C-alpha cells in the first residue's frame, strides 16, 4: 500500500532490476547514469539534467537572462553522492505524499496506467513500440536491458527552480497532443522551492503571519505530475496556446507567456480564463483522437518486439483510454466514459484541487507570482512530514500555514539571491516635470511583474452571434456542474487501483537511444526599459514614495509623494497628518514605550477605518484611505476617494476598463413537422429549454471575461495595499528604533524594548486592515460585474427572448391544424416562460466562498 | 447532414506545389477544428497539419515548413497547401472535422512524380 | 495511544550534570525507537540521541560522548544521563516513541509520539503572578500579578495577560493602557484592572469555559519583560 514500498539509498548496490544505470534517449552519446525505479514505470535520476537536450549542458547562469521573476543558479548543486541521496529520499517522500492524498492515489495511478500508445509501426495492421518511450537499463555483469517506462524525475538544468516537463518527439507523430502518449522526464528539485505573499486569508487566519510563506514541494511537483498526465494521455495543450496580453500601456506587463495547458493545470478560477468556444473544441478534437486508437487497435492484426501477446496489448490501452469493448472484440469509445475520463485528467487532476487535499497556504492564481527563492530540507521529520508537510500536527506550525511562513519558520527557509535582478525587467514610468512644477521627470523603475495583466481582446471568442435550428430532438444538455469534493469521492470509488501494466520484456533496443526532445514554439524576448511620460501620479509613483533603502540617517515620515520620491530620508505615508507629527517627534526615553503604545494604536485606528455606505449598488463600505495609498482615481484625498466612489462606482478602481461585446444574440430557426403533433410540441419545448440555456451560456462568457479582465485589477491592487501597509509598518518601525538607539545604555537597560513585540502587533493590524479591504475589494469586483458587464448580456438576451417569442407564437399559428386541441396551452406556456428574466446566480459559474458571500 | 467534399489533387511533380481543398455541408465549423490527414498504401492513416477554429495549426515535423493548412469559418472550408512535394508525400489525402461525429472527406489522390 | 512523561529537567551550571528520564504509558515499549530531542523556542526539534528496539544508540554531532542513552523495557522508560552540560545544551527535552513502516518511520508520516517535554537551562525586574487554578466551567478566578526602580518604572506603562496551551501559539487576553483591550474570545467575562495601593495588574476570569484552559502570563508591553505563568485549569469532575 504505499507507493514507495523500499528504503533507497543512493550508494545501494546496482541489481539492474530497480536500482541501475540507465541510459535514456539522447541526441548525442550519453553515459549510463545511477538511477532508482521507485515504482512500477518511473524512475528518478538523482543528476542535474544536462543531458536530454544538448543545447542545455553548461550549468552556469545563460548570457540572456531568463524573462521570469524568479531563477536560481549553481553549477555546483546536486554534484556530490550526499546530495543526490538526499534528493533522492526527498522525492521519493513527495511522492509518498501525494499518493497519501485521494487525489493523488487517483493521479499517480492514472500515470501508471498511462503507457505510450504503441503507434512505433507505419504498417496499418502492426502494433510497435516507440523506443524513444523506453530506457537501457544496465545489468549488474555489464550487459543491458531495454524497458518501457512512464516517468521520469530528474534534477533541474542550469536554472535549479526551473520546473518543467519534457519527452522526446517524433519525426511525424505529435505524442503529447495527438492521443497516444510519451515518456515523460520531469526536471524538479524538492532542494528548493518557491515564496509567495499572500493576504487572502485574515479573515479565517486573522494570526496568519507576516512576510512570504513558502510553497510546498508536494504541490509543485503535482502540478508537474498533472502536465505528465495529460502528455502520457497525448491530450496535452499545444503551447501555441497561449494567453495573450496587452503591452503598449504605460501600466501593462512588457510581456507574460502563460499557456493555455498551464490555466488548465491550475485550475480554479485561472482555468475559468478559457471561454467555453475554445473549451468543446478542445474536448470535441481529443474525443477524435482517442476513437483513432480505438479504431487502430481494431485495425491491428500483430506485434512485434515482445514476447507480450495482441490480445494483452489491446487490453491495456482498453484499460488506459477506458474503451468500450463488445463481445466480439470490437473497441469503441463511450462519449459518457471519455466524457468522464477527460474531465477527471482536466479538472479533476488540478493544482487548484491538491491545495484543497493537501490542507496548505499556495498562491491562488497564476498572477500571484512567486517572489523568492528559498533551499529547504524535507528530508528529516523534525522539519516535513509525508501527512503534514511544514505544518506540523501538534506543535505551533500546525495552526495558520505557520510552517510555511519563513519568517516563523525560518530555520527551515534560507532565502537566497534570485538570479533575476529586481529591475532586470521593467518600464520606466515618468512623471513629466511640469506637472509636479520644467522641474526634472520624476521616473522610477517599475518590475514587470509589478504591472498590470491585460488580456487581449482575442483571447474571448464565441459563438454568440450564430443562429441555431432548433428540431424536435431534445438535444439538450445536462447540467454539468463545478467539480466537488463529493464528485471528487465519486470519481475514487469507480477507480481502478488493482491491476497495473506489467514490465513486459521487449526486444533490446540499441545501446544508444536516439532521441530529440519535442520541438517548441520560439519565444520573442519582450521588449525592456520603455519609458514612459506621464501627466499624473501613478499607484506605482505612490507606493515606491513608500519605500526606503539602508541608511544612518533617522527616517521621517512625510504627507508628500513628490517630497518621498526626491528624499532617500523622506517616506511618504498616507496616514494622518496628526500621526506623522507624532511618529517624526523626537521622543525622550522615559516616554518611549507610551509613545510605541500611542504609535501602534494610531497605527490600528488609522488602518482599521471603514465607512459604511448604503448609497453604491452591491457595496456597503469603503476603505477610504485607499484613495490617497495608491493614487485611486488620481484623487489625492479620502474624501475625495469616497465621493468619487459614490459617484462613480467601482469604476474608479480599474487601471482599464474592459471591452465586454455581447452581439446580437443569434435568432432560433424552427423546424416545422406537420401531420406530427408530438413532434412539433416538443420543438417548442426545445425553443424554451434551449433559450434557457442561451441566457446560462451569456452568464457564462461574462464571468469567463470578468474574471480575467476586471477581477484581477482588483487583486494585483488588494496586492499593491497589503505592500504599502507592510511599508507603512516598517517605515515606523525603523523610525522606533531609530529613536531608540539613540538611547543610553542605562535606559535602553531599563526600557529594554523588544522591536519583536512591536512587529508582531503592527502585523496584528495589518492583518485586521486587510480583511476590510479584502471584504471591500471583493464587493467592488463583484459589483462592477453586477453593474457594468452583466447588463450588457440581459438586455441582448431581452431582446433574444422578445424575438423568440414572436417566433413561437407565429410557429404556433402557422402550425395551429397541427396544434388543434394544443393552441392555448402553448400560447400561455410561451408567454409566462418568456415574461421574466433567468437570474444571474454567480454561485453558479465560480466557486469561492470569498466572491460568492457577496453575492 | 453532415458532408465534406474536397476537391483538387491528382499528379504533382517532384518540388512542386499543389493545394487540396473541402468545404463542409450540413454543419457550421465554427468552434469546431479540422485537419488533413493521408494514407499511403498498406500503412496507417496519419495526420498531416491540423488547424483549430481560432487559427492556430498544428503539423506532422515531416511537411512542417513544406505544408500550409488554412481555413474559412464564414465559407465553411478548408484547404492544404503542399509545397515542395517529396515522393513521401504520394497517398490518398483526407479533409477531417473534428466534431461528435465521424466527419472525413472523400479522399483525394495525390501522386508525387519524379 | 501512547503518553510519554519526561522528567529531570531543571536549572544546571556550565560543566554540571544532568539525568533525563521518561515513562512511557502504553504497552509493547519495547516496539519503539525511543529517542531524546531538544528543542528552543522558534526552532526545529533536534535529536540529541536515540536507541534501537535492540539497544542500539545514536547520538547527535555535538554530544561527543558526554551523553549515554538507555533504556529499560520492564520498566518502560528511556534515561539520558548527561555529563559537562554546555550554554549549547540548553532547550527543552522532549521523548519521542517511533517505530518502523515499510521504508518510513511513523516519525516521517507524522504520526508518532512526543512528550511535553523537560525544560534544561544553563546558568550564566521581574514580574510574579498568582490567583490560577481548577475550576468548574461557569466559575470564577482572579488573576495577579505585580513586579519585585529607577531611572523609570516601566510596570507603570501598558501591561498585558497573555494565554499559551502546549502545542499552540500564546495569545494576547487582555491588555490596559491607555487604552483597555481584550480577545475576542473573552469580552464581556474576563475584566482587566489596576491596583495602584497594591501595585498589581488583575486579571478577573468570569463564566469560565474549558478552551480558557493555559498557562497565563503577565507581560510588560513592547518588553522583554514576562511572569513565569499560572496554571489556570477549568474542567468537570470525570464522573
Amino acid at each position: 500500500m504505499p507507493f514507495v514500498n523500499k528504503q533507497f539509498n543512493y550508494k545501494d548496490p546496482v541489481n539492474g532490476v530497480d536500482i541501475a544505470y540507465i541510459k535514456i534517449p539522447n541526441a548525442g552519446q550519453m553515459q549510463p547514469v545511477k538511477a532508482f525505479k521507485i515504482h512500477n514505470k518511473i524512475w528518478v535520476i538523482p543528476e542535474r539534467d544536462t543531458f536530454t537536450n544538448p543545447e542545455e549542458g553548461d550549468l552556469n547562469p545563460p548570457p540572456e537572462a531568463k524573462q521570469v521573476p524568479v531563477s536560481y543558479y549553481d553549477s555546483t548543486y546536486l554534484s556530490t553522492d550526499n546530495e543526490k541521496d538526499n534528493y533522492l529520499k526527498g522525492v521519493t517522500k513527495l511522492f509518498e505524499r501525494i499518493y497519501s492524498t485521494d487525489l493523488g492515489r487517483m493521479l499517480l495511478t492514472s500515470i501508471v496506467r498511462g503507457i505510450p500508445f504503441w503507434g512505433g509501426s507505419t504498417i496499418d495492421t502492426e502494433l510497435k513500440v516507440i523506443d524513444t518511450n523506453c530506457i537501457n537499463v544496465i545489468q549488474p555483469d555489464g550487459s543491458y536491458r531495454s524497458e518501457e517506462l512512464n516517468l521520469v524525475i530528474i534534477g533541474p538544468s542550469a536554472d535549479i527552480i526551473q520546473f518543467e516537463c519534457k519527452s522526446f518527439g517524433h519525426e511525424v507523430l505529435n505524442l503529447t497532443r495527438n492521443g497516444y502518449g510519451s515518456t515523460q522526464y520531469i526536471r524538479f528539485s524538492p532542494d528548493f522551492t518557491f515564496g509567495f505573499e499572500e493576504s487572502l486569508e485574515v479573515d479565517t487566519n486573522p494570526l496568519l503571519g507576516a512576510g512570504k510563506f513558502a510553497t510546498d514541494p508536494a504541490v509543485t511537483l503535482a502540478h508537474q505530475l498533472i502536465h505528465a498526465g495529460h502528455r502520457l494521455y497525448g491530450i496535452a495543450i499545444n503551447p501555441n496556446r497561449v494567453f495573450k496580453v496587452n503591452t503598449n500601456a504605460y501600466y501593462e506587463m512588457s510581456g507574460l507567456e502563460v499557456s493555455f495547458e498551464e490555466l488548465r493545470t491550475f485550475g480554479g478560477h485561472d482555468a475559468k480564463f478559457i471561454d467555453s468556444l475554445q473549451e468543446n473544441e478542445f474536448r470535441l478534437y481529443y474525443y477524435n483522437k482517442f476513437k483513432d486508437i480505438a479504431s487502430t487497435l481494431n485495425k491491428a492484426k500483430s506485434i512485434v518486439g515482445t514476447t507480450a501477446s495482441l490480445q494483452y496489448m489491446k487490453n491495456v490501452f482498453k484499460e488506459k483510454y477506458l474503451l468500450s469493448e463488445d463481445t466480439s472484440g470490437k473497441f469503441s469509445v463511450d462519449k459518457l466514459k471519455f466524457d468522464k475520463l477527460y474531465k477527471m485528467l482536466t479538472e479533476i487532476y488540478t493544482e487548484d484541487n491538491f491545495v484543497k487535499f493537501f490542507k496548505v497556504l499556495n498562491a491562488k492564481t497564476f498572477l500571484n507570482f512567486d517572489k523568492a527563492v528559498f533551499k529547504i530540507n524535507i528530508v528529516p521529520k523534525v522539519n516535513y512530514t509525508i501527512y503534514d508537510g511544514f505544518n506540523l500536527r501538534n506543535t505551533n506550525l500546525a495552526a495558520n500555514f505557520n510552517g510555511q511562513n519563513t519568517e516563523i519558520n525560518n530555520m527551515n527557509f534560507t532565502k537566497l539571491k534570485n538570479f533575476t535582478g529586481l529591475f532586470e525587467f521593467y518600464k520606466l514610468l515618468c512623471v513629466r516635470g511640469i506637472i509636479t512644477s520644467a522641474l526634472n521627470d520624476l521616473c522610477i523603475k517599475v518590475n514587470n511583474w509589478d504591472l498590470f495583466f491585460s488580456p487581449s481582446e482575442d483571447n474571448f471568442t464565441n459563438d454568440l452571434n450564430k443562429g441555431e435550428e432548433i428540431t424536435s430532438d431534445t438535444n439538450i444538455e445536462a447540467a454539468e456542474e463545478n467539480i466537488s469534493l463529493d464528485l471528487i469521492q465519486q470519481y475514487y470509488l469507480t477507480f481502478n487501483f488493482d491491476n497495473e501494466p506489467e514490465n513486459i520484456s521487449i526486444e533490446n533496443l540499441s545501446s544508444d537511444i536516439i532521441g530529440q526532445l519535442e520541438l517548441m514554439p520560439n519565444i520573442e524576448r519582450f521588449p525592456n526599459g520603455k519609458k514612459y511620460e506621464l501627466d499624473k501620479y501613478t499607484m506605482f509613483h505612490y507606493l515606491r514614495a513608500q519605500e526606503f533603502e539602508h541608511g544612518k540617517s533617522r527616517i521621517a515620515l512625510t504627507n508628500s509623494v513628490n517630497e518621498a520620491l526626491l528624499n532617500p530620508s523622506r517616506v511618504y505615508t498616507f496616514f494622518s497628518s496628526d500621526y506623522v507629527k507624532k511618529v517624526n517627534k523626537a521622543t525622550e526615553a522615559a516616554m518611549f514605550l507610551g509613545w510605541v503604545e500611542q504609535l501602534v494604536y494610531d497605527f490600528t485606528d488609522e488602518t482599521s477605518e471603514v465607512s459604511t455606505t448604503d448609497k453604491i449598488a452591491d457595496i456597503t463600505i469603503i476603505i477610504p484611505y485607499i484613495g490617497p495609498a495608491l493614487n485611486i482615481g488620481n484623487m489625492l484625498y479620502k474624501d475625495d476617494f469616497v465621493g468619487a466612489l459614490i459617484f462613480s462606482g467601482a469604476v474608479i478602481l480599474l487601471e482599464f476598463i474592459p471591452e465586454i461585446a455581447i452581439p446580437v444574440l443569434g435568432t432560433f430557426a424552427l423546424v416545422s413537422y406537420i401531420a406530427n403533433k408530438v413532434l412539433t410540441v416538443q420543438t417548442i419545448d426545445n425553443a424554451l429549454s434551449k433559450r434557457n440555456e442561451k441566457w446560462d451560456e451569456v452568464y457564462k462568457y461574462i464571468v469567463t471575461n470578468w474574471l480575467a479582465k476586471v477581477n484581477t485589477q482588483i487583486d494585483l491592487i488588494r496586492k499593491k495595499m497589503k505592500e504599502a501597509l507592510e511599508n507603512q509598518a516598517e517605515a515606523t518601525k525603523a523610525i522606533i528604533n531609530y529613536q531608540y538607539n539613540q538611547y543610553t545604555e542605562e535606559e535602553k537597560n531599563n526600557i529594554n524594548f523588544n522591536i519583536d513585540d512591536l512587529s508582531s502587533k503592527l502585523n496584528e493590524s495589518i492583518n485586521k486592515a486587510m480583511i476590510n479591504i479584502n471584504k471591500f475589494l471583493n464587493q467592488c469586483s463583484v459589483s462592477y460585474l453586477m453593474n457594468s458587464m452583466i447588463p450588457y448580456g440581459v438586455k441582448r438576451l431581452e431582446d433574444f427572448d422578445a424575438s423568440l417569442k414572436d417566433a413561437l407564437l407565429k410557429y404556433i399559428y402557422d402550425n395551429r391544424g397541427t396544434l388543434i386541441g394544443q393552441v392555448d396551452r402553448l400560447k400561455d406556456k410561451v408567454n409566462n416562460t418568456l415574461s421574466t428574466d433567468i437570474p444571474f446566480q454567480l454561485s453558479k459559474y465560480v466557486d469561492n466562498q470569498r466572491l460568492l458571500s457577496t453575492f | 447532414q453532415v458532408q465534406l467534399v474536397e476537391s483538387g489533387g491528382g499528379l504533382v511533380q517532384v518540388g512542386g506545389s499543389l493545394r487540396l481543398s473541402c468545404v463542409v455541408s450540413g454543419s457550421d465549423i465554427s468552434g469546431i477544428a479540422m485537419g488533413w490527414y493521408r494514407q499511403a498504401p498498406g500503412k496507417r492513416r496519419e495526420m498531416v497539419a491540423d488547424i483549430f477554429s481560432g487559427g492556430s495549426t498544428d503539423y506532422a515535423g515531416s511537411v512542417k515548413g513544406r505544408f500550409t493548412i488554412s481555413r474559412d469559418n464564414a465559407k465553411k472550408t478548408s484547404y492544404l497547401q503542399m509545397n515542395n512535394v517529396k515522393p513521401e508525400d504520394t497517398g490518398v489525402y483526407y479533409c477531417r472535422l473534428y466534431g461528435s461525429g465521424d466527419y472525413w472527406g472523400q479522399g483525394t489522390q495525390v501522386t508525387v512524380s519524379s | 495511544q501512547l503518553q510519554l512523561v519526561e522528567s529531570g529537567g531543571g536549572l544546571v551550571q556550565p560543566g554540571g550534570s544532568l539525568r533525563l528520564s521518561c515513562v512511557v504509558s502504553g504497552s509493547d515499549f519495547n516496539t519503539y525507537i525511543m529517542g531524546w530531542y531538544r528543542q528552543v523556542p522558534g526552532k526545529p526539534r533536534e535529536l540529541v540521541a536515540d536507541i534501537t528496539t535492540e539497544g542500539k544508540t545514536n547520538y547527535g554531532g555535538s554530544v561527543k560522548g558526554r551523553f549515554t542513552i538507555s533504556r529499560d523495557n520492564a520498566k518502560n522508560t528511556v534515561y539520558l544521563q548527561m555529563f559537562g552540560l554546555k550554554p549549547e545544551d540548553a532547550g527543552n527535552y522532549v521523548c519521542n516513541a517511533d517505530w518502523k513502516m515499510g521504508a518510513w518511520t511513523a516519525g516521517d508520516y507524522g504520526i508518532d509520539y512526543w512528550g511535553k517535554g523537560t525544560l534544561v537551562t544553563v546558568s550564566s525586574l521581574q514580574l510574579v503572578e498568582s490567583g490560577g487554578g481548577l475550576v468548574h466551567p461557569g466559575g470564577s478566578l482572579r488573576l495577579s500579578c505585580a513586579p519585585s526602580s529607577t531611572p523609570f518604572n516601566p510596570f507603570n506603562n501598558m501591561v498585558g495577560w497573555y494565554r499559551q496551551a502546549p502545542g499552540k501559539q500564546r495569545e494576547m487576553v487582555a491588555s490596559i493602557g491607555l487604552r483597555i483591550n481584550y480577545a475576542d474570545s473573552v469580552k464581556g467575562r474576563f475584566t482587566i484592572s489596576r491596583d495602584n495601593a497594591k501595585n498589581t495588574v488583575d486579571l478577573q476570569m468570569d463564566s469560565l469555559r474549558p478552551e480558557d484552559s493555559a498557562t497565563y502570563y503577565c507581560h510588560i508591553e513592547y518588553t522583554h519583560y514576562w511572569g513565569k505563568g499560572t496554571l489556570v485549569t477549568v474542567s468537570s469532575e470525570p464522573k
